[PDB]
């Protein structure tokens, strides 16, 4: 009676005919309301402030190591002839060999292919991609994690060997760092629009993937009930 | 040319050169392989970020400049001991200055030299943002695991 | 607000939960040969519904444990339902709201946006006499209109993406005619 | 709310129709107005087979409805 | 090699009874190098003047070990005296302006390399040949936080 | 908090015009490409995190349970003398 | 309207999503009465 | 709803955004903040004019 009453009068029962039983069940039912209700919001509050996690850890993960052993593998490629592939062709020779199956061209075509589901991952220079996020209509593209980099390099100014202009320009650029106007330049060119703290959008329709836990609990309950049945019967006929 | 650093744009249809806050760069194109054209040159104007920083450095230390683009491919790489792109154009003592979108690595430091970098970058992964959330054990997470 | 039944749950769930009701009703009948089909099926399909209908209760000890957990299954689901629906009522998209001159969206005019001002007016004096703002003045001249009244009618339908004018004229226009916003 | 109440009236009429195949219309409407709100008052349910599935689908309406009300109401105390 | 004390890069610990310090192991259990580091003790070298060997271990010195493998040379590090990174100023109101702190020892015949969190700047880059940077960094602000409700 | 503004990187420095310049720069840069730098990163810097953001959905604990289980524990023991009187009350009428 | 947060009440647009099915259930069971009564007279 | 309302709201009071917060450009006597003497940070501030 009480174990069912704790949860929305769900079970029809027969009520004891006493008085102190009456007062006890009343106070338990009160304990009841709060407990259930409190659980309901807290759950609502928890699901309000979720945190989205991308379906990859990094370039070093096995998900990019043995594509053949999974669901239909990630279709990912890079624009050729750049410095990116030379890094790839020196540490992941087998992965580079698998790369050539798609062999994208340019940048905009790759972006469009990603938007249409033909591609599902991309490797290229860090600076260009970070800028490309804030220009697209809407915000359906984001880098992995917090924009982390895996090979810390930088751009520069390439000049012919053995000239004093090397010393001159190298000392001069630090002057530009000194006055902080490059902050103004960044605020004018490379700043972005959206991606304010990754507020996430919405869960929807709660497909089968999540309720697997409660369904497994149901199946386990059925199994243990059958075991208790067989145990009781075998012990009983003895 | 690249999207965030060197944007190319056609000239103004009236005057002949485009508006201020840019520098004129003139590019080369030739006709078909059967019949070729004698120094056929067309001028446009280039503007962006590297152009502005180059103008600032030129104002800082007095020297003049003139910008002309490249046609033989892309950034560049080593094939049979030869070089294309900006590295190729500067290895033959005919450019004397390469600006724009150049990464830095091991091989290139042996041919040309380099200055102090000003933008951190590298290799990054970019994926489509999955439509949905994550909640493998949502129904049990709140409340408590002992009560 | 979408549809009541479809918005918060995928169509797959309705079948799986529904079929399980018959499933979880089956062994209940089987658990009665340990030591009433019309009763058992009503017992389960009712408790999930939180109705006030029922006739009897199971007696065999085997089903006693199964019924207990079965009830708790119902509470979680209905709690799960009322939770996220709540998620719908609190989330919205942003983006479109721009932030004046400082917004990067109005310093490199692409071929998707068009500005607008009244020709030969005060606004033109402010721009052309500036220096670092000239990058948008070039895009400015190609679309400017003739007078104020025509411009407003041109933005109600998708012909102009933005407008620039005084607030004392725009503010009243938005408040009375409330299709637009500042 | 008036659209809700008129449907109460029509389903009460349907229940009266079903009984042709100790029951009163006041008891039926009391039953319905109870089940709509957390079935608080204990009520003697009818013995009609089809009336029972009818009140079951009514309870489905009641449960969906109520849950939405709660949820929605929060929507208004935090914005 | 002259190295300034720092929190994340060069730990410093006193040695054990035998003269060196006991070897420990991390979560992976791989040995961590314990090169001998001969720095002064105490908080400031003003009143006292004592030089005692210690062992310093951390991040940057490993780069020294890895680099020393390709370029075959030996090393003997010792910490700087003043304990400050250093800048330039005027002394005795004369025309002579000299450097003090960690910067000075590289300037006048007491070292040949600096491996430490030494920031690149216009003033210091006037006359020193900085190599490529090996860790991009920045500078930010930190403040105390406030406890939430119960 | 905030965002970094003055940006540069640490570096290894030698005296002007030393014969060790042209060789150290090649080696140090070569470390980044191979990935030797990242191996040292995990072991020394990025290993421990108490970084549960700021929203922090609070897993409510037994501190809340006191405010309700105290009440229910009262009823079982506050009714025992209520039982005693009422059965005696039946004997009184 | 103002307050761009925009908390909006639900209205009749959601009535069809609930009333139609349950009202449809009403007419779905009218002939079910006829079917079940036929069963009683069948055996 | 009440218990739901309380569990999700914090009313963020204030944080130092950076070098634009007027809590630093116009310093008061309720804040004391310093750097390390004769250091890299000290050079950057002194040379700047504004
Ligand atoms: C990447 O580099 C390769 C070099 O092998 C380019 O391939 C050449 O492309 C040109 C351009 O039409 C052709 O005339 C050559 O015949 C190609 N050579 C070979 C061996 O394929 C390739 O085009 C470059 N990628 C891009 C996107 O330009
Ligand atoms: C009274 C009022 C409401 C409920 C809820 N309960 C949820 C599951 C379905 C039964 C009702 C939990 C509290 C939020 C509204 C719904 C319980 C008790
Ligand atoms: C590369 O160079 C070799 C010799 O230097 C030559 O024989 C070969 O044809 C060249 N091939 C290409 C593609 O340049």
């Amino acid at each position: 009676l009480l174990w069912g009453l704790v949860f929305n009068n769900s079970v029809p029962v027969q009520n004891p005919k006493g008085t102190t039983s009456k007062i006890m069940v009343s106070v338990w039912a009160f304990f009841a309301v709060i407990f259930l209700a409190s659980y309901t919001a807290n759950l609502a509050a928890f699901m309000i402030q979720e945190e989205y996690v991308d379906q990859v850890s990094g370039l070093s993960d096995k998900k990019f190591q043995r594509p053949n052993d999974f669901s239909p593998p990630f279709r990912f490629g890079t624009v050729p002839n750049g410095s990116t592939e030379r890094n790839i062709r020196n540490n992941y020779a087998e992965m580079h060999a698998y790369m050539g199956k798609f062999n994208q061209r340019g940048v905009d075509d790759a972006l469009l292919s990603l938007k249409t589901g033909k591609l599902d991952a991309f490797i290229y220079d860090a600076a260009v991609l970070n800028y490309m996020a804030g220009r697209d209509e809407g915000c359906k593209l984001v880098t992995i994690g917090s924009g982390k980099v895996f090979a810390s390099t930088g751009y520069g100014i390439a000049i012919q060997k053995d000239s004093g202009w090397k010393r001159q320009v190298d000392l001069a650029i630090l002057q530009l760092f000194g006055d902080g106007e490059m902050e103004e330049l960044e605020a004018l060119w490379l700043t972005g629009i959206c991606h304010n703290e990754k507020n996430e959008v919405m869960s929807s329709q709660l497909d089968i993937d999540n309720m697997a836990g409660v369904f497994y609990m149901l199946g386990a309950a059925m199994a243990l009930s059958l075991i208790t049945f067989i145990c009781e019967h075998l012990f009983y006929w003895q | 040319e690249e999207a965030p650093f060197v944007i190319v744009e056609s000239v103004d249809p009236l005057s002949g050169t485009c508006m201020r806050n840019t520098v004129p760069c003139q590019k080369r194109i030739i006709s078909e392989n059967k019949t070729d054209e004698e120094p056929g040159y067309i001028k446009k104007c280039c503007k962006g970020f590297c152009i502005d920083i180059l103008k600032k450095i030129s104002k800082s230390v007095k020297f003049t400049y003139d910008l002309y683009l490249v046609t033989n491919g892309k950034h560049g790489k080593k094939i049979n001991g030869t070089w294309n792109g900006m590295i190729g154009e500067v290895v033959m003592k005919r450019a004397y200055m390469a600006v724009g979108s150049l990464t830095i690595n091991e091989e290139r430091s042996e041919v040309v030299d380099f200055s102090v970098p000003f933008i951190e970058t590298g290799i990054s992964v970019m994926v489509s943002r999955s439509n949905g959330t994550v909640s493998p054990s949502a129904f049990l997470e709140p409340f408590s695991a002992d009560v | 607000t979408l549809d009541s039944f479809m918005q918060p749950f995928q169509s797959t769930l309705w079948l799986l939960v529904g079929l399980s009701v018959h499933v979880v009703a089956v062994m209940l009948y089987l658990l009665d040969r340990f030591s009433t089909l019309s009763s058992a099926m009503w017992f389960s399909w009712g408790v999930l519904l939180n109705s006030g209908i029922g006739e009897g209760a199971p007696r065999s000890f085997s089903a006693r444990i199964l019924g207990m957990v079965w009830a708790g299954f119902a509470m979680i689901i209905v709690a799960s339902y009322t939770a996220n629906l709540a998620a719908f009522l609190v989330l919205d998209r942003p983006e479109e709201r721009i932030t004046g001159i400082n917004d990067p969206r109005l310093r490199n005019p692409s071929d998707k946006f068009i500005y607008a001002t009244v020709k030969q007016s005060s606004v033109d004096i402010y721009f052309r006499r500036q220096v670092e703002l000239s990058t948008m003045y070039r895009h400015m001249e190609k679309h400017n209109y003739e007078s104020a009244a025509e411009a407003i009618q041109a933005v109600r339908d998708n012909k102009l993406h933005a407008f620039i004018w005084d607030s004392a004229v725009l503010e009243f226009e938005a408040s009375q005619k409330c299709d637009l916003v500042t | 709310w008036v659209m809700m109440f008129v449907m109460l009236l029509i389903v009460s009429a349907v229940a009266v129709f079903v009984f042709e195949y100790s029951f009163t219309i006041g008891k039926a409407i009391w039953l319905l107005w109870g089940l709509v709100f957390n079935n608080s008052v204990p009520v003697q349910n009818p013995k009609g087979t089809t009336s029972k599935i009818m009140v079951s689908v009514w309870a489905f309406f009641a449960v969906i409805f109520l849950a939405s009300y709660t949820a929605n109401l929060a929507a208004f105390m935090i914005q | 090699i002259v190295t300034i004390h720092q929190e994340p890069f060069v730990y410093v610990k006193p040695t054990m009874s035998d003269g060196t310090c006991k070897e420990e192991f991390t979560v992976n259990g791989d040995p961590v190098k314990k090169v001998i580091c001969t720095g002064p003790n105490d908080t400031s070298p003003g009143s006292p003047r004592h030089t005692v060997p210690q062992c310093c271990y951390g991040f940057c010195i490993d780069l020294l070990i890895k680099l020393a493998r390709t370029m075959q040379f030996t090393y003997e590090v010792h910490l700087v005296a003043d304990g400050k990174f250093g800048t330039q100023e005027r002394v005795q109101n004369s025309n002579k302006k000299e450097w003090n702190g960690m910067m000075g020892e590289l300037l006048s015949g007491q070292a040949d390399m600096i491996v430490a969190p030494l920031t690149i700047n216009n003033e210091r880059a006037q006359y020193i040949e900085f190599s490529k940077p090996f860790k991009y960094q920045g500078l930010t602000i930190l403040v105390k936080k406030e406890i939430p409700r119960s | 908090t905030g965002e970094l503004f003055f940006r540069s990187g640490f570096g290894i420095g030698m005296r002007k015009d030393s014969p060790w310049k042209q060789q150290v720069s090649l080696s140090i840069l070569k470390s980044h490409e191979n990935g030797f730098m990242e191996d040292l990163d995990k072991t020394w810097v990025r290993y421990q995190e108490c970084d549960s953001r700021s929203n922090a959905p609070a897993t409510l604990t037994f501190e809340n349970m006191a405010g309700v289980f105290m009440l229910v524990a009262g009823g079982i023991v506050a009714g025992i003398f209520l039982i005693f009187i009422e059965i005696a009350y039946k004997r009184h009428k």
